[PDB]
């Protein structure tokens, strides 16, 4: 989800929540943006490692201790 | 008898087009004029098969009844009569 | 010339990010020859990080 | 205007390796050319659909001349359910003894194709029996085709070009494609239904040259004429019928018994007439609405004109679209391309449950897979009515003609449906996960009586409604009394409960908790990807971190890295975007109906309803499970037919690994790696007098992600076809 | 009773399943010593195991076809503590929650720079803000009735 | 018969040679 | 070439004619500001479409455009 995307789109969507938002009177001083892109590949490529890392060591740990 | 059916339902929904609904008909036609694109009829605006056939429908009747309107109520007499005489061939009961 | 210093107006400039906003006015430009001089400071920034803008005189409509 | 894009004199221009790319990319889009006007656009799309309709013709005819010459068309029809269909045959100088071997399957004398289309038993019913039939066919197609072509070049001609205001004309098109392209065809195959196929179905051969010298029913015409129609209906086709012969028949040709042929467990052929012939009707009378040169009928601007709510609760109300939708082709191709959608889904919800074709419930494989590729159909289509609005917002949209008319109260409030859109997302997503992830748990941990199982009651208590007595209430047609009940049991009601309460076929299967959360993610699923499309449309035009988004274009890379970085912020990206949603949504619908069928073929449904309300029983239980067969096409000890389909899913994995290539990394490092190269083949010796004609340069980013696309979904629909054809294939049950 | 259900205090495949987890668990208590930590362990599993499917029975709840309860989330009243219920509960807390968070929102809007108190809490006036939410239905319907809860 | 054994290496091959020179030669020219 | 416009919401203060990496934009005398000096764009044949300009650039919305176009050998930036 992150690697694949850009960022404008994710801006322009936060836009009508923050209308929505302002609409009730809750919206924060703190106002919402976007991940910049360098924070959005990072996001990305760990996520992907921790999955994938964690998945070979709960496979690998589940065979050799029931094998093994 | 097919044709007693068939005859009386043309002749009454011919008297009611000619004698009841035609003025009602007539004025609502005149209130919906031809389609237009752009602002302009389409034979105006350059379609040339779009023409209206004003000789056909000009008529000798005092009132304005043409083939068309003749064709229509006809019809929906014909389709109301052929309705009648299938509901009335078989048998089936609520 | 246009709206006092330290009035509340509201902006009606569509491209603006801070559309159908108030804002304060800050100064007004004397010159006649200047298109936008009214001087405008709001709350929140932009995309970009500034906070003050330019406006014609009939963009904005005090309140 | 001299190199290969004559269409556009820019893209001549420069001399990278990009031109033929963008050359290729936009042929077809008729607007950007230069020098071009209405009437060239118009007559090169009317152009454009002669020759698809000739290429459709010729598509047929191929298809129907292979299945006749290498086909065992004859073998089949005597023995419907123990004889493989065959598509055509193969030749191959890299084929081995034994795959020449393993391939030689029914009774041909080589290796041959099994046909999983279901066309045999479609030419089956329609009533053709011997390859005559297949080859008149063929010639036929091949003609329309020809003559599809030459129409297309003729209409191209100065002197029969039609102009612009031929186009326009609605009301004479609509007119006579109510009238003449619905009603009439489905009149003239109501004749064909009546004359060949059900003679036919009874063992009587009625063809070209004596069809005039045979009696469809005895009466005649008579009855048709006289009133009396019920004569068409008295002796229906008797419960002991074999199909194909003379055997306990009758001589009805119009009925209304529904449910199921007993012995086919297909729909009567005498129904369908029926309902084709009630269809014309409806269409034949109803085509006579809109006005046209004789002087009477309805406009189209005044009935829009008309309808103004007042009180002005919807503002100027539908003033203003007539020329809205008259003067732009892409509202018309969204129009069209959402109604296409809708109908195709329509086509493959109905087409399981109610099959029309004789001997087609027992080919367990040709449903699947009909199923699967019309729901794929569906969903692209659907996705292109969307790209289509955008499109049409961005380019065809005049502000001060539409003033305060429902378009304009549409671009006024986008914000409350994009954020009504986005809690319901939001809602569907946790509640359907957190449900899931703690039945998991929950089995995980050893104890499944903790787990959270909710009933379906609403969708159970339609069902009661419809007939069905398998869960206690008793409202409308279960109960025996009831003035629906009383009302159509003397006609249809027989039929259709028997039909409906059988254990065996697919109408109305029983339903429990796990249907429940499948549905909700296909809930979630339409609702994220409407979502997407949905803001891609009504953003197109503008929005805060780009107010002027109309003049870029409809496509276009990004706007740099000011205000925080802007990628993917057109409409074209929100539609790439939205096509994954897509895939996703229609794999887990396919994934949902192949589970329940095989687990309904194969004779036990405890299996999907103990198994389907935790992920880990979908990932092992239908996964895991159904890939043993398939996994062992060929191995070390040898091979059998299933080796074909266990290539094409490794090559669908190669390509959908190979899609993230360019998905995932972006142009300059490739750039770069290009000025080495270059520099490279310039500098070495014996091969710089071969000099480049295009400087190389790498992908664009638009088209980049296009291609990435390109290959996510290919290698997802070769992969997913593969394992749905042999797993359905291996046990045949 | 209701679609086609039996309910969970006649079944049969409750006690199997019930039975069949006692007796795997006393095929594991089997190997330790009586007297023994894992043996008191398991016997305490045990009790748990048995008291959960008893008062599974005693609640009324309708096991299926294959032995597991099945929620309804129809309506019908013999099931009010089933879905409603709680689901109303929720409600309640829930509003709570957002309540709470608008207040204090509203709190820190007078002062110049409100991002300091957004991203550094303030505890006194936090806490004079969170007991307030304990009648937050009746305020809101008074806030709704008056016209303040929507911008203008 | 042997139709295949004909029809096959055409279509193939020697088509989509002739195929391929041609769009080149079309596409370098000027 | 691409394209750059200028529009007449600038106030003059010279950021995007030092931003510019090719020697495109040069800035020329005006009367309709405080600064009495706007941009403009001669050498726009020069252009690489990098978009710096446009980054540097305080107001509500920027007062210099760039619109992509018709790609060459000069705006691609090909060093062979
Ligand atoms: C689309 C149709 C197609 C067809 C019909 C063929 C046909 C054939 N392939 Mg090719 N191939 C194709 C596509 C195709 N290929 C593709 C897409 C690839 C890429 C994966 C390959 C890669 C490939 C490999 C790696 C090999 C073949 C080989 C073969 C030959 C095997 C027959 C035999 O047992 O050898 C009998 C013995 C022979 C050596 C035949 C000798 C006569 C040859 C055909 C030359 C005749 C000369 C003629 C003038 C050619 C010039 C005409 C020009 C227009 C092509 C046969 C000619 C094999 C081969 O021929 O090795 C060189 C082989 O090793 N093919
Ligand atoms: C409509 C689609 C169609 C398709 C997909 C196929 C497919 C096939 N044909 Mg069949 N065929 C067709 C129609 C079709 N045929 C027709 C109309 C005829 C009558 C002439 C035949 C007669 C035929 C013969 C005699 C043989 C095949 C064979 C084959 C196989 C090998 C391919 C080849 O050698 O081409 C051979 C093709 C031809 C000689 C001529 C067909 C070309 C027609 C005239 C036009 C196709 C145009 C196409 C749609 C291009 C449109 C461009 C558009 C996308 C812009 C392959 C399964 C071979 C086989 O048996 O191998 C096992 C073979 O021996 N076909
Ligand atoms: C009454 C005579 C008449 C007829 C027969 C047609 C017929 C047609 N016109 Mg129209 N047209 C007419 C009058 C007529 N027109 C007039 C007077 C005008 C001037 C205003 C036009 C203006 C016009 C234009 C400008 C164009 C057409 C086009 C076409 C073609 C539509 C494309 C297509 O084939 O869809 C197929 C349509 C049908 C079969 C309808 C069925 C659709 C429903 C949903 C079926 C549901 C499926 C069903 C289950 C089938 C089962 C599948 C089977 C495999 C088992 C078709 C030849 C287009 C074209 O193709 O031109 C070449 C086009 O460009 N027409
Ligand atoms: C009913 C017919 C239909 C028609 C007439 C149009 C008409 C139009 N479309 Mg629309 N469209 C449709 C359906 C249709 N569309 C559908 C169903 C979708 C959803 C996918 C879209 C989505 C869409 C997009 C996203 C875009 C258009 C655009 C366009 C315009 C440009 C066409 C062009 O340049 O493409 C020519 C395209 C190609 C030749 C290149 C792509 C080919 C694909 C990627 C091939 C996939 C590879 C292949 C399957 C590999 C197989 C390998 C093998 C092993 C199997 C044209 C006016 C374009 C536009 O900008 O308009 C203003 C635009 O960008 N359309
Ligand atoms: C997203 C929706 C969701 C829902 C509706 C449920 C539902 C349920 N969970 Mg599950 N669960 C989920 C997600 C979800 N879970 C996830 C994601 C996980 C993985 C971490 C788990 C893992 C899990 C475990 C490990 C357990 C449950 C249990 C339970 C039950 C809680 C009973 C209880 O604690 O009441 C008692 C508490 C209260 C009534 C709270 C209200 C009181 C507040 C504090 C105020 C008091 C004063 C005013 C309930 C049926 C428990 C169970 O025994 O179920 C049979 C349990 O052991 N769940
Ligand atoms: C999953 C498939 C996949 C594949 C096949 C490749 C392929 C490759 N990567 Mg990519 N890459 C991928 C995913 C993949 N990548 C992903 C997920 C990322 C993360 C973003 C990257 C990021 C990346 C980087 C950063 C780099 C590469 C580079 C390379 C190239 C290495 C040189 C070489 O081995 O090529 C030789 C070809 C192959 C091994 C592929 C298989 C080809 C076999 C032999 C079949 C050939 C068939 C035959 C010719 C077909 C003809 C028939 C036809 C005419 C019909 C090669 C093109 C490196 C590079 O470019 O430097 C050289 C490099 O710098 N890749
Ligand atoms: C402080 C209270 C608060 C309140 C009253 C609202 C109110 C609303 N939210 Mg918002 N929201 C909040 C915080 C809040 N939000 C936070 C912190 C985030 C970032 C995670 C979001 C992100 C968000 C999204 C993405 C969406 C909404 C939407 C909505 C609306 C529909 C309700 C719903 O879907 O909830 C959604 C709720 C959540 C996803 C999580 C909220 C839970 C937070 C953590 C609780 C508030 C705790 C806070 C720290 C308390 C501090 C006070 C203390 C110091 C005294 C509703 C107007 C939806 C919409 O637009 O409707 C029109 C929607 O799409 N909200
Ligand atoms: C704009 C375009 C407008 C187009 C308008 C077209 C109009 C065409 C009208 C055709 C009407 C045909 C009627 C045929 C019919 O009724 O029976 C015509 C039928 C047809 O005859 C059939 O011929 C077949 C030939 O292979 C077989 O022999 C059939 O068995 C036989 O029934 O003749 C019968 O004997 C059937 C029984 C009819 C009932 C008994 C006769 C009662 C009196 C009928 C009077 C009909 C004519 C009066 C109305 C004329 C209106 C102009
Ligand atoms: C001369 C004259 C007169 C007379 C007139 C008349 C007598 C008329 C008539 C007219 C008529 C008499 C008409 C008619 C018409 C008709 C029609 C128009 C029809 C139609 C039909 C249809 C459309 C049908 C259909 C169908 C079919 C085909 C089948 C079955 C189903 C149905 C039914 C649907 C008078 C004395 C008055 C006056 C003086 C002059
Ligand atoms: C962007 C855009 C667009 C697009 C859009 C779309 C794409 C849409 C879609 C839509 C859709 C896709 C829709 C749908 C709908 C549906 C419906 C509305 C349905 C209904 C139904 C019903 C009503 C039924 C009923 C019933 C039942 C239930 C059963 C039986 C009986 C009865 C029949 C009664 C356009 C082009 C416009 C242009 C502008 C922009
Ligand atoms: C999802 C996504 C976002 C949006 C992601 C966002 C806004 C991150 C949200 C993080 C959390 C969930 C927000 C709330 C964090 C607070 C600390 C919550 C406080 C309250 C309690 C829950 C503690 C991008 O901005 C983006 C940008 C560039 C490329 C890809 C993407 C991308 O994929
Ligand atoms: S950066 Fe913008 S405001 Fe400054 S001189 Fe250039 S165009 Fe004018
Ligand atoms: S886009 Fe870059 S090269 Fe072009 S004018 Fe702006 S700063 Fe100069």
């Amino acid at each position: 989800m992150f690697l694949f995307s850009g960022r404008g789109y994710w801006q322009e969507l936060i836009e009508s929540i923050v209308w929505a938002h302002n609409k009730l009177k809750v919206a924060p001083a703190t106002q919402p943006r976007a991940l910049s892109i360098v924070q959005g590949r990072a996001v990305g490529v760990t996520h992907y490692l921790l999955g994938g890392i964690a998945t070979t060591w709960a496979f690998f740990l589940a065979r050799i201790i029931a094998v093994g | 008898s097919p044709s007693i059916v068939i005859s009386l339902s043309t002749g009454l929904s011919l008297f009611l087009g000619r004698f009841v609904f035609f003025n009602f008909q007539r004025e609502n036609v005149a209130k919906q004029g031809l389609p237009e694109q752009n602002g302009k009829t389409h034979f105006e605006a350059g379609d040339d098969r779009a023409k209206e056939y004003v000789s056909l429908l000009k008529s000798n009747d005092p009132i304005g009844f043409n083939i068309v309107d003749v064709l229509a109520w006809g019809s929906i007499g014909h389709i109301v009569a052929y309705y009648i005489l299938a509901t009335s061939s078989n048998g089936y009961d609520p | 010339i246009g709206p006092k210093r330290g009035s509340k107006v509201k902006i009606l400039r569509k491209e603006s990010y801070w559309y159908k906003n108030v804002g304060s006015v800050v100064a007004v430009d004397q010159d006649p020859k200047t298109r936008y001089p009214v001087v405008v400071r709001f709350a929140k920034v932009n995309y970009a990080n500034i906070s003050t803008n330019n406006y014609a005189l009939d963009e904005v409509e005090e309140v | 205007a001299l190199r290969f894009p004559r269409f556009s004199q820019g893209l001549a221009q420069d001399p990278t390796t990009r031109r033929i790319w963008f050359g290729i990319a936009t042929a077809h889009d008729f607007e950007n050319h230069d020098d071009i006007t209405e009437e060239r656009l118009y007559q090169n799309i009317f152009a454009s659909h002669f020759g698809q309709l000739a290429i459709i013709f010729l598509w047929t005819s191929g298809n129907l001349f292979h299945v006749a010459w290498q086909g065992n068309f004859e073998a089949w029809v005597q023995d419907p359910l123990h004889v493989r269909p065959i598509a055509h045959a193969i030749w191959d100088p890299h084929f081995g003894q034994p795959a020449v071997e393993a391939f030689t399957r029914g009774g041909a004398l080589g290796p041959v194709n099994i046909a999983y289309s279901g066309v045999y038993q479609w030419w089956y019913t329609i009533g053709l029996r011997t390859n005559g039939d297949l080859y008149t066919g063929a010639l036929f197609l091949l003609f329309l085709s020809a003559i599809s072509l030459i129409a297309g070049w003729l209409h191209l001609q100065p002197k029969w070009k039609p102009s612009v205001s031929w186009f326009k004309n609605a009301e004479s098109r609509l007119n006579h494609h109510l009238s003449g392209l619905f009603g009439v065809s489905s009149l003239a195959w109501t004749g064909h239904l009546v004359h060949v196929a059900i003679p036919g179905s009874r063992g009587e051969y009625v063809r070209w040259n004596n069809f005039l010298g045979v009696l469809p029913h005895p009466q005649g015409l008579g009855p048709l004429f006289t009133g009396q129609w019920n004569l068409y209906a008295q002796n229906p086709d008797s419960s002991s019928h074999l199909f194909g012969t003379s055997q306990g028949t009758g001589t009805a040709i119009l009925t209304l018994l529904g449910g199921f042929h007993p012995q086919t467990q297909s729909l009567w052929l005498t129904d369908i007439a029926h309902h084709h012939l009630a269809i014309a009707i409806l269409f034949l009378v109803a085509g006579h609405m809109y006005r046209t040169n004789f002087g009477i009928g309805h406009s189209i601007k005044d009935l829009l004109e008309a309808h103004i709510p007042p009180g002005g609760r919807l503002g100027r109300g539908h003033r203003g679209l007539y020329d809205t939708i008259n003067n732009s082709i892409h509202f018309q191709l969204g129009l069209a391309l959402a109604s296409l959608g809708v109908i195709t889904s329509l086509v493959a919800q109905h087409m399981y449950s109610l099959p029309a074709y004789a001997f087609i419930a027992q080919d367990f494989t040709t449903q699947a897979a009909l199923y699967t590729h019309h729901q794929y159909i569906a969903g692209f289509i659907m996705t292109g009515a969307f790209a289509h609005g955008a499109i049409f917002f961005i380019r065809d949209y005049n502000p001060e003609q539409n003033e305060d008319n429902v378009l304009a109260r549409m671009l006024d409030h986008k914000e409350a449906i994009i954020s009504h859109l986005s809690w319901a997302s939001l809602f569907l997503g946790f509640h359907t996960l957190g449900l899931y992830v703690h039945n998991d748990v929950m089995l995980a941990f050893g104890t499944p009586e903790k787990q959270i199982l909710i009933e379906p009651i609403f969708a159970q208590w339609i069902q009661s409604a419809h007939g069905k007595t398998s869960y206690g209430f008793d409202v409308l047609l279960s109960s025996t009394n009831s003035p629906a009940f009383n009302a159509g049991r003397s006609i249809w009601l027989p039929g259709w409960l028997n039909a409906i309460n059988e254990n065996s076929n697919s109408l109305f299967l029983t339903i429990g908790p796990g249907d429940f959360l499948v549905h909700h993610a296909i809930a979630l699923g339409l609702h994220t990807t409407t979502l997407i499309l949905v803001k891609g449309a009504l953003d197109a035009r503008g929005s805060k971190l780009m107010p002027d988004k109309k003049d870029f274009g409809y496509s276009f890379p990004c706007d740099g890295p000011g205000r925080g970085g802007t990628c993917d912020i057109s409409a074209w990206d929100a539609f790439y975007l939205a096509v994954f949603w897509m895939l996703n949504t229609i794999g887990w619908v396919t994934f949902y109906w192949h589970w329940k069928h095989i687990t309904l073929w194969q004779g036990n449904v405890s299996q999907f309803n103990e198994s389907s309300t935790y992920l880990m029983g979908w990932l092992r239980d239908y996964l895991w499970l159904n890939s043993s067969q398939l996994i062992n096409g060929y191995n070390p000890f040898g091979m059998n037919s299933l080796s074909v389909w266990a290539w094409m899913f490794l090559f669908g994995h190669l390509v959908w690994a190979t899609g993230f290539m360019f998905l995932i990394s972006w142009r300059g490092y490739w750039q770069e790696l290009i000025e080495t190269l270059a520099w490279a083949h310039e500098r070495t010796p014996l091969a710089n007098l071969i000099r480049w004609r295009d400087k190389p340069v790498a992908l664009s980013i638009v088209q980049a992600r296009l291609v990435g696309l390109a290959h996510f979904s290919v290698g997802y629909i070769f992969t997913y076809a593969a394992f749905l054809i042999a797993s359905t294939s291996g046990k045949f049950g | 009773d209701i679609s086609g259900l039996t309910p969970c205090k006649d079944s049969k495949q409750f006690a199997k399943r019930e039975k069949q987890q006692i007796k795997k668990l006393e095929s594991s208590l089997k190997l330790y010593a009586p007297e023994s930590a894992p043996a008191l362990a398991l016997n305490a599993q045990i009790e748990k195991t048995k008291r959960r499917f008893d008062n599974y029975g005693k609640y009324g709840l309708l096991c299926g076809s294959d032995g597991l309860p099945h929620l309804i989330v129809n309506g019908d009243q013999r099931h009010w503590g089933e879905f409603i219920t709680p689901g109303i509960l929720f409600l309640y807390i829930a509003g709570w929650i957002g309540w709470v968070g608008r207040s204090y929102l509203i709190a820190i809007s007078g002062e110049k720079k409100p991002a300091m108190k957004e991203i550094i809490i303030d505890v006194p006036l936090a806490s004079r803000i969170i007991f307030r939410g304990f009648i937050w239905p009746v305020a809101a319907y008074r806030e709704f009735l008056n016209g303040d809860l929507i911008a203008k | 018969n042997n139709l295949p054994s004909i029809f096959v290496p055409l279509v193939g091959l020697v088509f989509p040679a002739i195929a391929m020179a041609s769009l080149f030669l079309h596409i370098q020219k000027n | 070439s691409h394209s750059v416009k200028i529009y007449d919401t600038c106030i003059g203060c010279t950021q995007c004619v030092r931003a510019c990496p090719t020697d495109v934009l040069e800035m020329i005398p005006w009367d309709g500001c405080k600064a009495k000096q706007i941009a403009s764009a001669p050498r726009t044949e020069d252009c690489v479409g990098c978009k710096r300009c446009e980054s540097a650039c305080p107001t509500d919305f920027l007062s210099v455009r760039v619109y992509l176009w018709h790609e060459t050998t000069r705006s691609m930036g090909l060093a062979y």
